[PDB]
């Protein structure tokens, strides 16, 4: 068993009302079992697209998993991980200044 | 550019398992094949490398008799020797070949068990590797009593992959050396420590992987530059944020400088 770690992203630079793509790449987890979900405002993001489970040479596990979103002032994005290595589901929030 | 076959599996018990897997061509996948499809699909125009339609096929045929084959020996050697622990069982295997300038390469089929490495192939047999339980030496035994397997990953190591993964080199040459421009961005999150700033600088965009990104004064470059890690975009180029710790005040003069192959000379510097 590995815990997973999250890092949640954009593919351009945020602009408020402008359309982009949110990221969430999940790594470093074993086993591959694994339930990735990406939220607005605490609510379920319906059109998640995820790259194929693959692995890197030291047989770490990795996933990305993308969405198209667009920025706001009052909105809040987030990337929930839930794994057997952790007791809860991880949760990591978008902050577009980290 | 190290080309590799990766198959993910997962024996849940004696009868139900799922096997997926990818192909990989440096950092760029090439093919995909997941547990429900019977035929390998190709992710990239020129995934058939050099190879016509008839040495394509007689190539994918061999995959479909081993995903089978592979999936009945590993349940065969769970049932001839209960290991205490029979189910959940998770494997990985990693096979292709290392490509170096001048037609030359180093070939590989490595296996972990459990998520450790545990097996690799050299000559003409399975060889259990440092760190893996002693008790696996039994089913390796019984796999190398296989001359005929043997024979197979022997061709496979010393003849499919070398020429198969040199003509996807060839056919993947262009996509591989195309240029994608880094777009950089800049922001501050407030650190742990009064009158102190963390400086975020966020490239991203960028193809080639080969990337330098430096906080700078001038000509001086930040010492304190602390780069993060490569992480991809879903279109396969490359995202990377590179931070410096100032203490308030500080900001104003400092920028961050980019060096990407794709940029000529003309170095991106944004000051904050
Ligand atoms: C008790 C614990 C369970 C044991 C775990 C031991 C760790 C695994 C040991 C090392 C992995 C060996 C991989 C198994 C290969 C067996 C494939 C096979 O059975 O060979 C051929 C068919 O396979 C082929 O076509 C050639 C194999 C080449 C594989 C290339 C594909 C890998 C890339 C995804 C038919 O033989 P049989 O009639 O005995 O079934
Ligand atoms: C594939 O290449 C390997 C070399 O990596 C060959 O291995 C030799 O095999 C013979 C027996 O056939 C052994 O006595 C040698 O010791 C092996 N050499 C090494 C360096 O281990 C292998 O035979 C080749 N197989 C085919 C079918 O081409
Ligand atoms: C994987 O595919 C094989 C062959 O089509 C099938 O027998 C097996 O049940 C599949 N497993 C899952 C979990 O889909």
């Amino acid at each position: 068993q590995k815990t997973p770690q999250i890092q949640v992203y954009s593919r351009h630079p945020p602009e408020n009302g402008k359309p982009n793509i949110l990221n969430c790449y999940v790594t470093q987890f074993h086993p591959p079992h694994i339930e990735i979900q990406m939220l607005k405002n605490g609510k379920k993001i319906p059109k998640v697209e995820m790259s194929d489970m693959s692995f890197s040479k030291d047989w770490s596990f990795y996933i990305l998993a993308h969405t198209e979103f667009t920025p706001t002032e009052t909105d809040t994005y987030a990337c929930r991980v839930k794994h057997a290595s952790m007791a809860e589901p991880k949760t990591v929030y978008w902050d577009r200044d980290m | 550019y190290t080309f590799r076959c990766l198959q993910t599996s997962s024996f849940a018990n004696i009868s139900w398992s799922r096997t997926d897997s990818l192909i990989l061509l440096g950092d760029l996948q090439t093919h995909r094949w997941s547990n429900d499809s019977a035929i390998i699909s190709f992710t990239k125009p020129w995934s058939q490398g050099k190879l016509s339609n008839q040495q394509w096929e007689k190539l994918q045929h061999m995959f479909q008799v081993y995903r089978v084959s592979f999936t009945r020996d590993i349940q065969e050697l769970v049932k001839m020797m209960s290991p205490k622990e029979d189910y959940p069982i998770e494997i990985q295997l990693s096979t292709g070949c290392e490509m170096y300038p001048g037609n030359a390469s180093e070939s590989f089929f490595h296996v972990a068990f459990q998520g450790k490495y545990a097996v690799r192939f050299r000559g003409t047999s399975w060889q259990r590797v440092l760190g893996a339980p002693s008790w696996l030496d039994l089913p390796i035994k019984v796999l190398n009593a296989d001359q005929g397997t043997s024979a197979t990953v022997q061709t496979l190591l010393n003849d499919t992959w070398p020429q198969f993964a040199r003509g996807l080199l060839e056919a993947g040459k262009s996509d591989l050396e195309k240029q994608e421009k880094p777009v950089a961005w800049l922001s501050s999150v407030p650190s742990s420590a009064h009158g102190h700033l963390q400086l975020v600088c966020h490239v991203s965009g960028f193809y080639p992987k080969p990337v330098w990104v430096m906080w700078m004064r001038g000509d001086q470059e930040q010492q304190g530059t602390h780069r993060g890690d490569f992480l991809p975009n879903a279109d396969e180029t490359w995202y990377l944020q590179a931070t410096l710790d100032v203490e308030a005040g500080e900001e104003a003069g400092l920028a961050c400088r980019v060096k990407h192959s794709s940029l000529g000379g003309q170095d991106i510097i944004l000051y904050w």
